[PDB]
């Protein structure tokens, strides 16, 4: 049919069976770069925004602020766009000129923040905007606002059952926010009941999902995966879901993005590079070489093209 | 190059 505004086009993105990895076509990537800002977080922006129309903390009257220096950011700004609401978000001056030109583009007021600050400076800031007239502001949360994983559990993982006649057997996937790999899991082991094995992929550089659940001194770190590996253990990622942490490298992670293009004429991102490369990792593990393995791309190369990707 | 949520 015919969608009201662009928010509600979100999703039903395609499963491609991948021919140059895994063992005989048992891994399939769910390509979220086909999406309307063209990455997984279109879905949450838009679910985040609707859910504080739903209750109310987001009006006509309020503006949106938030600190976000990735694919959220975009997210948010094409939803506020589609949907009347002026919005403000804050970042670091690390930010490529392309993704200010891009949010600008997309009618964002923009605020930078304090390069050597990063992304603390960046949200302290947005804070702030938001105690001037907290009447004024909503700010929506990424990591920890439950409309983040709820609408993966509604929309990405049916989607992966339905297109996979419930025989998805793993579902690896990268966690960012985690609120990807939570609502996928969710869905599937809970709302369709099937006992599938989920697996987190985070940057062997800063491994601290791994550490945690080992026990072992939680060690955050610099890396070139962007999209995962925030350095903390999000709200929205559901440890108790998880049955298994993949560690991947950047220059890994790198190499098998260049690979998904050139091998399978598949445009991802380097955070999808890291996600299949854990992906193959298992499917050649003779315990999953029969199980139908499903891995979320969460965005396009052309995000990419003018940083270590090319 | 990304740490403490940024890039996400």
């Amino acid at each position: 049919a015919i969608y009201a505004d662009n928010s509600y086009s979100i999703g039903n993105t395609p499963l491609v069976r991948l021919k140059h990895f895994g063992h005989n076509g048992n891994v399939v990537v769910k390509i979220e770069g086909r999406n309307p800002s063209y990455s997984v977080k279109c879905r949450i922006g838009a679910n985040m925004v609707w859910q504080a129309e739903k209750d109310g903390t987001l009006t006509k009257g309020k503006e949106i602020v938030d600190a976000t220096s990735g694919n959220t950011g975009i997210a948010l700004a094409y939803v506020a766009a589609a949907r009347g609401y002026k919005i403000t978000l804050t970042m670091p001056e690390t930010m490529s000129l392309e993704r200010k030109r891009l949010l600008c583009g997309l009618g964002v007021n923009l605020v930078l923040t304090e390069g050597a600050k990063g992304a603390k400076g960046a949200i302290a800031k947005a804070e702030e905007i938001v105690a001037s007239d907290p009447s004024r502001y909503v700010m929506l949360k990424q990591f920890e606002n439950p409309a983040n994983p709820q609408i993966h559990r509604e929309t990405t993982g049916p989607e992966i059952w339905k297109d996979t006649d419930g025989k998805v057997d793993v579902v690896v996937a990268g966690v960012g926010t985690g609120g990807s790999i939570t609502g996928i899991s969710r869905a599937i082991k809970l709302d369709f009941g099937k006992q599938i094995t989920s697996v987190a992929v985070e940057p062997v550089e800063s491994p601290v999902i791994s550490q945690t659940l080992a026990g072992e001194e939680v060690k955050p770190g610099p890396h070139k995966i962007q999209g995962i590996g925030a350095g903390f253990i999000p709200k929205n990622l559901d440890l108790s879901i998880i049955d298994r942490v993949e560690t991947v490298d950047s220059d890994t992670a790198l190499a098998t993005a260049r690979r998904l293009m050139a091998e399978e004429g598949i445009l991802a991102g380097i955070s999808s590079g890291a996600a299949v490369a854990a992906a193959d990792r298992l499917a050649k593990l003779p315990e999953f070489a029969d199980k139908l393995i499903v891995v979320i791309l969460p965005s396009a190369s052309e995000r990419y093209l003018s940083t270590a990707l090319f | 190059t990304f740490e403490y949520g940024d890039g996400i």
